[PDB]
Parts: structure tokens; C-alpha cells; sequence
RNA sequence: UAUCUGGUUGAUCCUGCCAGUAUUAUAUGCUGAUGUUAAAGAUUAAGCCAUGCAUGUGUAAGUAUAAAGACCAAGUAGGAUGAAACUGCGGACGGCUCAUUAUAACAGUAAUAGUUUCUUUGGUUACAAGGAUAGCUUUGUGAAUGAUAAAGAUAAUACUUGAGACAAUUCAUUCAAGUGAGUUAGGAUGCCACGACAAUUGUAGACAAGUAACCAAUGAGAAUUUCUGAUCUAUCAAUCAGUUGGUAGUAUCGAGGACUACCAAGAUUAUAACGGAUAACGAGGAAUUGGGGUUCGACAUCGGAGAGGGAGCUUUACAGAUGGCUACCACUUCUAAGGAAGGCAGCAGGCGCGUAAAUUACCCACUUUCGAAUUGAAGAGGUAGUGACGACACAUAUUGGAGGGCAAGUCUGGUGCCAGCAGCCGCGGUAAUUCCAGCUCCAAUAGUGUAUAUUAAAGUUGCUGUGAUUAAAACGCUCGUAGUUGAAUUAAUUACUUUGAAUAAAAUAAGGUGUUUAAAGCAAAACAUUAUGUUAAUGAAUAUUCAAGCAUGGGACAAUGC
RNA sequence: UGUACACACCGCCCGUCGCUCCUACCGAUUGAAUAAAGAGGUGAAAUUCUAGGAUUCUGAGAA
């Protein structure tokens, strides 16, 4: 969806999430004005080791 | 300054607040296209008269200079995708030549008054409140939501 | 004075609200080397920026050129 | 004002880093080293914005004292480290190496580059004294000090660096018939060919410069940095290739 | 503190000057340290960007160069006889740059024996009498209050003529 | 002097002859913060001491009521009109009112024999909602 | 929108002012459905402050037998981790305010061949020694402070000595190449002082790590300095004696009367010196403008100065530091009466002052700074609360007025030159179009009146652009210096003009982009139905821009040529 | 023909004196108060130099 970030040096994937209506993390979500589309940012962890460690 | 943003006016009170011949020339627009306040006026008008500057600005420069080659071209391109001024009109000088119901007529409540969603002038701007008419994909609220060229066959009820 | 001379420049300032230029002129103290001896009042003089010699004096004489005498020869 | 200033309002930073008016108060101030203030890219500008590695400042500490990033040959753990010219900025655990090379919108484009030809460096020389001892070295914009150089290496020209071993393995004379990229003024990223060079005796030399569309300008000579000698470059330069549209193109073509 | 800027002078028009500041560091200036003869005095005064200037508050030797004979050796300073810039300082045995000085041959004088064969108690006649008088007349040209040291030279031929005569 | 370098001349007539400015030469001058009453201020708060009744000038008949105010900020004392009608049985002793000007017309204005202030608050609201 | 209208008269044409008008920005009256954005104790008192917080910092890598390590865990040089303490770094950045300040500061510009740290970066130059000190234990004083006394031990990347073998300073003489220009970087001779690359640290994350000097960068940085540029005032016309220069020295990081000794009489001024005023910090900029202009700028950002008033200093690379110290003046608080600290022009808040200005909130999650460092702090910063200062979009009701200027009533009830209205002309003496009310409609509208001030109107401050016979205004007349202006004419600078160089952003203009429009923001996506790709995506060329400074083509009109 | 009258010469209008109010000037009073420069007297304090060496460290020297 939308583009792909591969970041090894981070451990993570991150894509914009397009909403046409524990590794996971969402953040960023809003939707547009009079119901329908709804975006957001997404926040792929992998191995539950950095998230922890690159995780506030 | 204080602030680090920017806010900008958007209309002008006129000079002379009292006059016969501006009272009535107003109200003639009022009730050809159903506006709230006279506020509405002045927003085309200080519209219409930034870009009438701007066209005047380069017609006293030479036909040639890339100033008014770049300039110009942006502002007659703007004008002909927000459908103001007619596609066959490529001159500058039509710019001087426009009025303020040129900008009037190209408001989402007098399209969707036009286009026959809505029985009347005063309905259509009910209609475009209530959520009811959408432009596209997103649906708009606001009457004074001026349509692209574009944007104009995709105007359709909720 | 000493190894000193004063530089008189005659310029002109621009007023822009009237489109005028008007007549301004400004002294600085230069230092004169025993070198030019026929140096006297009222010479063309070309100097240049040094480091500060003095309180006031910042400037050398480099070249200068004799003019018209006016009976008072006061020579450095 | 009693010493050193350690922060930097986000306004008084320079320009060409493009950073949003509104998105804080302050800007990272690059730390000294090898380039200026404003000739330099912080390490942290370059990951969260141009590679979006990392979303805010805490994320690029955790890229960096990882031991991850390479500048030059050697690694760097400093977030506001000052990332100037071509010194090039490998990422292993990615497998990509950039160089930090100019456009012609005065900003700085990360130029990729195969691992062959990250092995290498263009340094253009600042001035060449005597040291103590007979000894001869060269400084370079860089910012390096090296030991005893080939006599020919003057003050205006460019050298071509190994960086595994520091040696010196190329050197363009500062001619004028040689290639050169500009890093001042309004030539900022511009690439043509020396056709002139006039010299004032008190204030400045003027270099006039010859682009490859034929296009004339002129520039001072500090800004002159000679990528290659006959026209030939010794480094891949951006898409756009050192040429400046005139305005009316660019409009056209973002239209477009 | 003993300040060194321009803002407590008079314009060149001679209009008073108008004060919108203190005192500060960076215009700062310290009690001058007027070396005397006698025992080695000296002190270690922090500057400014932490370096160390030696400050000679009192001394007796020297170094002192022969130009002729390409040589330089340590002496004991007998007197100071003459300062051009003011006579006070002779009185006191002030020891300045440019301050003329009176130092004993001796080490010179074993030099020249040990190098001709010969002693001295073309040169310069006054130079011969200040061997036999064992006082010559030598020119500091360290700067004492700041290095910490009296480095000098003997005077010779046109520059002896010079002074001998102040005197 | 309309020469090209007469430029000296041009600007200092222009110093000169801007000082019999009446309106312009009294608002730079060294008087507003000595000889007004009132000052720099737009308005003014006084203590009222005296309710007074000043007859109108010839070509008009009646009393105008008013009230005699000392100020605080400089302790001088003034006049001060009681706007529209009955205001003056609102006005007490003793307490602090709110002075505002008037518009300035030949100078005095409103109540006639040279009054220039006019009660907007007593204490209260306004010697209009009262 | 390059705009005017009422008022001198029986009536007319003028000069001319008063009033009206619109816009900003400050206060205030009345009034108020929303969403976005947003100023907010500057003006008066840089006046005074209760209370709370605003500067601290630990990794494997300086020192830790804490009698700390039931808590991982075991333990003969100390097992990972480790409170407090010594040591190192920082509190000189950031935050607040505009009192001082008139060529001072600041802006552009140029120099440092006249100075230069800190941090960071690139280089270069004995199989291990000596004491004592805190936290620790013990005994204590004082009402009390971030109060302090003795003794007994114990470590170092704290303090020293010491092999490992040059560098840098001063002086004297000398051989000399880049640079526009240097007895210049540099070499040689002799001498003095100084003198090293921890007698250092991880078993674990040889690799590290650390340390002293010296080069160079960082550094178009800091600091001094060059040229040009400021508001009003002549009821301010002469000012200056370290003042102006010279020599020698002193001091400083350094030039320099910055200071000292001797010498000379110089320096500025009608092109406005020296004075006086400012309700004066400078600039980018802001309000209003057809063009020209006028007014404002305490306050986003840059530069300067200050911490109640001066003054004097400590530490350090950087301070004449005040969330450091000492003394004097004026205050404030505790007290056991002996004594003691404190500086909200930091964030909240309180008193006073004034027309005039908000919570004694939560958090380091954004930006970034400091620190022994991926982790800790940060009233910087962010979020929240008050908020008709303002700006934008948007529902269905208030504010002012109804003689003219000026859109709107020759409607009805009272009032009777009274009360009053009235910015100006004026209306009111009993039949008021103007008072007080009722009804109606006039303007704007969630805004609308009032008061003061800026701008336009004002061609009523004039360069564009005024008037001088009689409206105000040609010196009684002539001579005259500075100043201003100067006939025609010719086949080295300056000025003028054209292009540039170089020059912080924000702001202004302007390019793109459906924040649902818009004010905004500089992002998001248009389509690829998008990880793929346009893509290494956008950053408007973003242009300015005056007065100076630098370069370039031309020499008509001009000044000094000589 | 002149006019400063237009309620139109029963017009208009000038000055002194007497009453009330307001603004500013001179004025004996070595008037008074506040603020800032100048000279001089006394002069805390911290730095620089000089004398001092209580103490403590080595077995006279150093601090």
C-alpha cells in the first residue's frame, strides 16, 4: 500500500496505510471529512526484540 | 509580527458606505445567486481585482519579456482550469474584460442550481449544507467551493 | 603635523525622495612617508588602508600629484 | 553572548537544507570538523529527511550508535556530524553507497554510486606551504592534512583520494580547459568548462565558464572545483548533469 | 580594572564620548611590572586562553650576544646608564628593551682567550675601554615583563658612537 | 534651487517650513504630556468632587449639566459632561468615573462653555446602562 | 476606485480652515451557534516580591572489600549491577527585558601580512615509583543555612617523581620560493628557559578507549578595524589639552595615547562641529498608499546591552558571570537576640500602577541543547486552560440610525427655548421631520457603536506638487563668501547607464499542490489502483533590494583634467 | 458714485471703567522640591607588589 521503506538498520518496514471505507503499531490515523477514506502511517516491528529496543 | 504563521484578508469594506446606485446594484447579485451578506460580494470582488492587477501589471511590460511569458501563461492557466474565462480567450487583455458574475457563476451553489439538483437558488445552498451533494469523491459543505472545469460534470447528490 | 597629513574627499549623496545628489566630504588622517618631500597643501593624493599607526591615522600615502599653488606653500 | 553559541534557531539555518518553518524551534547545529556550517549536511538531516530511515531525532541515534553508517572509510557515531562534498556515505547493513554531490537547484542530491567507485574521493586542494622541517604538505576543502606531496600539486587543483589507504592516486591541473562544478554563489551545482580566467590584482579572480548547451556565466574562483581535465569527468554527476534549465523548461515541465 | 578600550577617550572632534556598556574582560589590562636588579623574582601570570606569561619582577644575569664574533653567553648585569624614555628608570636599574646597560666582559673576555690566544682588557676604541673598565655597554632587546628574561646584544660600531655620546 | 545637486537646500526648506504646521507642529512639540490634562491616554479615571451646571452660549437656552473630576494619574481637575438625558442623578459623590474625550470640534464641543470630557462609566457600567 | 460632501453670503465666484468619510491599533459600551488559526503586564513602575519549579550528568572501557549485592548468583585481585563520594565535563548555550546608547550601536562592505581559544576533524613529535584525601568508622558544637570541628584508615586518567629519544618560545647573525605585495611559510649557526606521546582503562563490547605538546581545518566563527549610511533643534557658533601627531617603552591575545616619559601645536566646524531633546536599542520588516511618499518597528530572526544602583574580582578555553563571590547604598526574610541568605528585566503567581494585558496545570512523546551517554535532565520545547486583540469558513440577532453631510418617517403620544439632542450647520418659546417613547424601515451583521492616535482624503508641507498685486506671504535698496546654476566648440579618473559577481531565513510578490473551499502548510499524491516508479519525486528560477563597495560593454550629457 | 449695511443707518461698530471666571508674564522672599553633570574632602572593598610564617611535609628546604 501506497510506498515501502525496507530500514534493516532500524529493523522495521513502514508503509502509509489507505483505509478505502504486538509487532504491529499504528499511529497518525485520521480520516476525511464526511465519513469514507480514512489514512494513517503504519509500523511493521518484525521480531518482537526491536520493539522494545526501538520503541518509546 | 507576533505570530510565525500567516493570515491574510480576504475582502474590503468600500470607501463611500452610503450610495443609492451601489445599494441596489448589490442586491441585484444578491438575489441572482442567493448570497449570505454583502461580506460575499467583497470576496469576489477583492478576487477579481488581485487578479485584474496582476494582468495589468504585465501588459505595461513588453510582449516579449520572459517575465511576462511566464507570468502570464500561470495566470491564463489558472483562470481556464477554474473556468472563469472561456478556453478560446488566450489574451491577457480578456482578464480586464471580466466581471464580478463571471466569478459568481462558478460558486458550487449556482452550479447545482444550474445543473437542476436543486429547485432554487436559496435550496441549493440548503442542499450543499446538509452533506448532501458530493463533488467527485469528497463530499463539500461549503458554497463558495469554486469548481474546476475538471470538477464540473463530477457533481452528484450523496 | 609630524609624518601626518589629512585627506579631504569631496563625494556625492543621493537623496532618493528628491532625486538630488548633495555635497558631503569627509577628513582622514593618512601617513605621509619622508619619502614624497614635494608634497605640499592642496596635491592629489592616492592613498591606502594599513593597519592602525595611530588613534586616528589607518591610511598610507602611496602617489601624489602636484596642482596649483595658492601663495601659501606648506610643504609636509 | 559571553562564549560559543551551541544552538541554532531553525530560521538562521541555511537554506538549502529546507527546514519546515513551523516544524520546531530549533535546527541541528553541525558539529566542527572537516566542513563548515553551511557547506556541510548533519548526518542527522540526511537519514530523516532525504532517506527516511528515521521519523524524529531519537530514532537517529539508534541508527547511528548502532555502528552503521560509514563516512568515508571510517565510521561515524556523531548524529550531528558535518557531511559536506563528494565524501561519500556508505550504509552496509542496506548495501547502498551515496555521494554527496550538488545540483543545480543549489542543494545537496545523494548521488548512488556502485562499491567500486565508493572506494574514491575528489579533494581539491586549498593551499600548499612549507612546514617545519622542509616538509611540504597540502590542505584539502576536505579539510585533511597530507604529508609530503608530488611538487606539481599546487594550490587551485583537485586530487583523487584512495580512501582504504589515503594515498593519492590522480591529479587534475587547475587549467582552463578542464571540467568544473560549482559550490558558491548562484552556480551552485552548475557544470561547464573553464574558457577564461581573469585576475584583479587586488581583490579577486574571475572565472568565466562555458556550459555544455553553450551558456556562458561567470563565477569567483573560490567557487571553482575541477571535477576532470578535456571536458571528461573523473565522478557521476546527478540527473540533472550539471545543466540549468532556463526557468521557463522547469515551470513546463512540472506542469507536465 | 586597568581597561584598554576607546570608549573612555575623546572623538578626533574632541566631543565627550557617551557610555552604553561596563568594563570588560576582553578590554582588560594589568599593573605594569617594573623589573628591577636584584635576585631572581619571577611569576607565572594566567592570560587570557589559559597561556602562561613569566613575569620578571626582578633579575641580575642575562644573555648577551656579540654580533662580530657570532657568540652569545651569560652575564652578570653591573648598571643600567641609560634609557631613552625616561630618566627615572636609570635611577631605579629599570630593566626594559632599548634600556642601555652595563654588563661585566668576563665570560667574553675568557672566550677570546680561549678561541685567538689573546685578551682584550677591527674593534671599535670604546669597545676596548669598556674590556679594561670591565663595563661594557650592552642594548636589552627581550621584553622582560612578558618573557621573563633579559636577552640583549653588545653594542658595536655606529650604534656605540650614538650612545657613548648621551653619556 | 530645482538643480540636480541642490539637494541640500531642497530638504532643509522642507525642515523649516513644516514647523508652521499647526496641527503637525502640535503633536510633535512638548506639550501633550504637559499641558493635557488627560495626556497620551485615550481615557482617564478622576474622583468626582462638584456637580455643576454651565448655561449654554447665546443662540441656545438651558443649563448643561456636568461634574468636576480630579484625576488620578496627575491630580488635576476638570469638567465633565453626564451624556444623554437624566445621567446626572445616576453620578455619586466620592467615587471613580471613567473620562473619554469627546470629538474635538472647534476644540470644545458639546456643552457649550469650554467642556471637553464626558462621563462614560460610574464606577458601574456605563452612564448608559445604569 | 487616481472620488469627495455640509458650514462665511440677500444671492455669486474664490482663498481657507472646521466638521464629515474610509483603514489601521489600543481601550471600552451592547451582543454572541460553531470549526480552523492566533496576540496576550511593553507603554504607567528596568517598581516591590510570599510560594513552587527553571541545571545537571555513569558507560564494558577514570576511582568503588558500601559491613550494597535471598534480587541474577555460584565467586580468593576484584562475579553482572552498583547508592553516596573523589575526578571529568556543563551551568559563558538556552530563557527574559529595552533602562543605557546621537557615529555610539546596527546594516551592507572590506582587512586582519594586526589577534585567536573550547569542542570536533586530519596529521606529527620500568616484571611500573612516592606520599594524603573524600565518601567510610568514631567523638561533636550551633536555634539555624547548600553551617560546620577532631581523630583513625583507603583509591586514581586527582597531586608528584621518573626512563622510554624531538617539538614550540625569546634573542643575535644569516641563506632565501607562494602571494598584488613581506628578511614571508622555510633552512643554517649560538644561546637561554619549556619539555613530552598517563607509571592509563575494557574480558568484554589485536581491536578498542584515554592522555601531553605542535601543525592545519572547523573559522566567510569570535574580537578589533576600513568605506558609506541615522530623528528634531542655531532662543546650541565655536569645541578639544591625552586633546592631534612623533620617538622610546609599558600593558594586552593584539593593532592603537590603551597607559607612561620627552618632543611639537596640533584635531573638528556653516557640507552644522561642540551642545540640547527624544514618551530613541539598530536591522530584516509593519500599517496605509495610482506614482511619489508618511508613520511605526519593546516584542518570531540577526546584532547590542543589563540583571535593584555603581564598583572590584574568583574559576575557566570563553564572564568583569550576578538561578558565582566581596565591599558600599536602598530593600526583603528567618532568629532561641547570639547571629544568618536573598536578588522572578526566568515559567506560573501576588501587591502596586494605569484606560490597558491569561493557569501558582501536565510531560520530555515533537525540535533541539548539555552530560561519564542509544537510557538522565530541560517552566528550553510540546500539550492542555482563560482569550470578541486580530485573520478564514460557516448556522437562524444584535448594534447604531431615520433634518442635511448620509440610506432611511413631512406616522402618532408626551414634553414646551425646560428637559434635552447636537462630531459641523442646527432643532427645541406649547401643531418639534432633530428631545423622550410606540410602530415602521435604513446600514452592517456575529458583529456593531464610542474615545485617542497613524495613514489616505491633504495639490491644506509641494521632488512628482502649491501660493506671494488685492485673500497669508517679494528683504527699503545695492555690494558679497560659501552653496546652486553656468554659450557654441574636438570623427586619466569620477559621475551616468547595461550586464553580472557576491549577499540569512522569516516576511512581500510570485510557481505548483482540492488543507472538502478559504486563511494556511510545504506538504502530498494526480496515476501508476500505489510496496516497483512516475522517482535519485516537490523546495517555485523563489525575483527582490535602496544607499555604499567589486567587475564588465558604451561615452551622449556632466565635474576634476593638465 | 461710495460702503466694513442686507433685521438693510432705528445698520454696523471702537476703547476705557465696574462685576464673575479662565490662561499665561514680572515680582521681595540669599523662596522651595526633585534629578543629573563638575571640583574637592573622608574613603570600605578586591586585586598587584612587599614584609610575616601560625601551621604541615621531607632528614636545612618547600608550601
Amino acid at each position: 500500500t501506497r510506498n515501502l521503506i525496507v530500514n534493516p538498520l532500524l529493523c522495521r518496514k513502514q508503509v502509509v496505510v489507505d483505509i478505502y471505507h504486538q509487532t504491529i503499531v499504528l499511529n497518525g490515523f485520521v480520516t476525511k471529512y464526511g465519513g469514507g477514506k480514512t489514512s494513517g502511517f503504519a509500523l511493521i516491528y518484525d521480531t518482537l526484540s526491536a520493539l522494545k529496543k526501538f520503541v518509546p | 509580527g507576533r505570530c510565525l504563521r500567516n493570515h491574510s484578508i480576504t475582502y474590503k469594506t468600500p470607501k463611500v458606505p452610503y450610495e443609492r446606485e451601489r445599494f441596489d446594484a448589490e442586491l441585484k447579485l444578491v438575489g441572482q445567486f442567493g448570497l449570505k451578506n454583502k461580506k460575499e460580494i467583497q470576496r469576489v470582488h477583492y478576487m477579481l481585482g488581485h487578479m485584474r492587477t496582476i494582468a495589468k501589471v504585465m501588459l505595461m511590460k513588453d510582449a516579449k519579456d520572459p517575465k511576462r511569458l511566464l507570468e502570464g501563461a500561470a495566470l491564463l492557466r489558472r483562470l481556464h482550469n477554474l473556468g472563469i474565462l472561456p478556453r478560446d480567450q488566450n489574451k491577457l487583455e480578456f482578464v480586464l474584460a471580466l466581471k464580478e458574475e463571471n466569478l459568481l457563476e462558478r460558486r458550487l451553489q449556482t452550479l447545482v442550481y444550474r445543473k437542476g439538483f436543486a429547485k432554487s437558488i436559496h435550496h441549493a445552498r440548503v442542499l450543499i449544507r446538509g452533506k448532501m451533494i458530493k463533488v467527485g469523491k469528497q463530499v463539500v459543505d461549503v458554497p463558495s467551493f469554486l469548481v474546476r472545469v475538471e470538477s464540473e460534470p463530477l457533481i452528484q447528490l450523496a | 603635523m609630524k609624518r601626518t597629513i589629512i585627506v579631504r574627499r569631496d563625494y556625492f549623496h543621493y537623496v532618493s525622495k528628491y532625486q538630488r545628489y548633495e555635497k558631503r566630504h569627509k577628513n582622514i588622517a593618512v601617513h605621509c612617508s619622508p619619502a614624497f618631500r614635494q608634497l605640499k597643501e592642496g596635491d592629489h593624493v592616492v592613498i591606502g588602508q594599513c593597519r592602525p599607526l595611530s588613534k586616528t591615522v589607518r591610511f598610507n600615502v602611496l602617489k601624489f600629484t602636484s596642482r596649483g599653488t595658492g601663495d601659501k606653500k606648506q610643504f609636509a | 553572548a559571553r562564549g560559543p553559541r551551541h544552538h541554532l534557531k531553525r530560521l538562521n539555518a541555511p537554506h538549502h537544507w529546507m527546514l519546515s518553518k513551523l516544524g520546531g524551534t530549533f535546527a541541528p547545529k553541525p558539529s566542527h570538523g572537516p566542513h563548515g556550517m553551511k557547506e556541510c549536511l548533519p548526518l542527522i538531516l540526511i537519514l530523516r529527511n532525504r532517506l527516511n530511515y528515521a521519523l524524529n531525532g531519537r530514532e537517529v541515534t539508534m541508527i547511528v550508535k548502532n555502528r552503521t553508517i560509514k563516512i568515508d572509510g571510517k565510521i561515524r557515531t556523531d548524529t550531528r556530524y558535518p557531511v559536506g562534498f563528494m565524501d561519500v556515505l556508505s550504509i552496509p547493513r542496506t548495501k547502498e553507497n551515496f555521494r554527496l554531490m550538488y545540483n543545480t537547484k543549489r542543494r545537496f542530491c545523494l548521488v548512488p554510486l556502485t562499491a567500486e567507485q565508493a572506494k574514491f574521493k575528489l579533494c581539491k586542494i586549498e593551499k600548499r606551504v612549507l612546514g617545519t622541517g622542509a616538509i611540504p604538505y597540502i590542505v584539502t576543502h576536505d579539510g585533511r592534512t597530507i604529508r609530503y606531496p608530488h611538487p606539481e600539486l599546487q594550490a587551485n587543483d583537485t586530487i583523487k583520494l584512495n580512501l582504504e589507504t589515503g594515498k593519492i592516486v590522480d591529479f587534475v591541473k587547475f587549467d582552463i580547459g578542464n571540467t568544473a562544478m560549482m559550490i558558491g554563489g548562484n552556480g551552485m551545482g552548475r557544470v561547464g568548462v573553464i574558457v577564461k580566467r581573469e585576475v584583479h590584482p587586488g581583490s579577486f579572480e574571475i572565472v568565466h565558464i562555458k556550459d555544455a548547451k553553450g551558456n556562458t556565466f561567470t563565477t569567483r574562483l573560490n567557487n571553482v572545483f575541477v571535477i576532470g581535465k578535456g571536458t571528461e569527468t573523473l565522478v557521476n554527476l546527478p540527473l540533472d548533469k550539471g545543466i540549468k534549465k532556463p526557468l521557463l523548461q522547469q515551470v513546463n515541465e512540472t506542469i507536465k | 580594572g586597568i581597561t584598554r578600550d576607546s570608549r573612555h577617550k575623546r572623538r578626533a572632534t574632541g566631543g565627550k564620548k557617551n557610555s552604553m556598556q561596563k568594563k570588560k574582560k576582553n578590554t582588560m589590562g594589568r599593573q605594569p611590572a617594573n623589573t628591577r636588579l636584584g635576585a631572581i623574582r619571577v611569576h607565572d601570570v594566567r592570560c587570557r586562553y589559559g597561556i602562561i606569561k613569566r613575569r620578571a619582577l626582578r633579575l641580575e644575569n642575562g644573555n648577551f650576544s656579540w654580533a662580530s664574533q657570532s657568540i652569545t653567553k651569560g652575564t652578570k648585569i653591573l648598571n643600567v646608564v641609560y634609557n631613552a624614555s625616561d630618566n627615572d628608570f636609570v635611577r631605579t636599574n629599570t630593566l626594559v628593551k632599548g634600556a642601555i646597560i652595563e654588563i661585566d666582559p668576563a665570560p667574553f673576555r675568557l672566550w677570546f682567550l680561549k678561541f685567538y690566544g689573546k685578551d682584550i682588557a677591527k674593534f671599535d676604541e670604546a669597545l676596548l675601554e669598556g674590556f679594561q673598565s670591565g663595563r661594557v655597554l650592552a642594548c636589552i632587546s627581550s621584553r622582560p615583563g612578558q618573557t621573563g628574561s633579559v636577552e640583549g646584544y653588545i653594542l658595536e660600531g655606529k650604534e656605540l658612537d650614538f650612545y657613548s655620546k648621551k653619556i | 534651487a530645482r538643480g540636480l545637486h541642490a539637494a541640500r537646500k531642497m530638504l532643509a526648506q522642507r525642515r523649516a517650513n513644516k514647523w508652521a504646521d499647526k496641527e503637525w507642529k502640535k503633536g510633535k512639540l512638548v506639550t501633550r504630556y504637559k499641558c493635557n490634562p488627560l495626556g497620551t491616554a485615550s481615557h482617564a479615571k478622576g474622583l468626582v468632587q462638584e456637580k455643576l451646571g454651565i448655561e449654554t452660549k447665546q443662540p441656545n437656552s438651558g443649563i448643561r449639566k456636568c461634574v468636576r473630576v480630579r484625576l488620578l494619574k496627575n491630580g488635576k481637575k476638570i469638567t465633565a459632561f453626564v451624556p444623554r438625558d437624566g445621567s446626572l442623578n445616576y453620578v455619586n459623590e466620592n467615587d471613580e468615573v471613567l473620562i473619554s474625550g469627546f470629538g474635538r470640534r472647534g476644540h470644545a464641543v458639546g456643552d457649550i462653555p469650554g467642556v471637553r470630557f464626558k462621563v462614560v462609566c460610574v464606577a458601574g457600567v456605563s452612564l448608559w446602562g445604569l
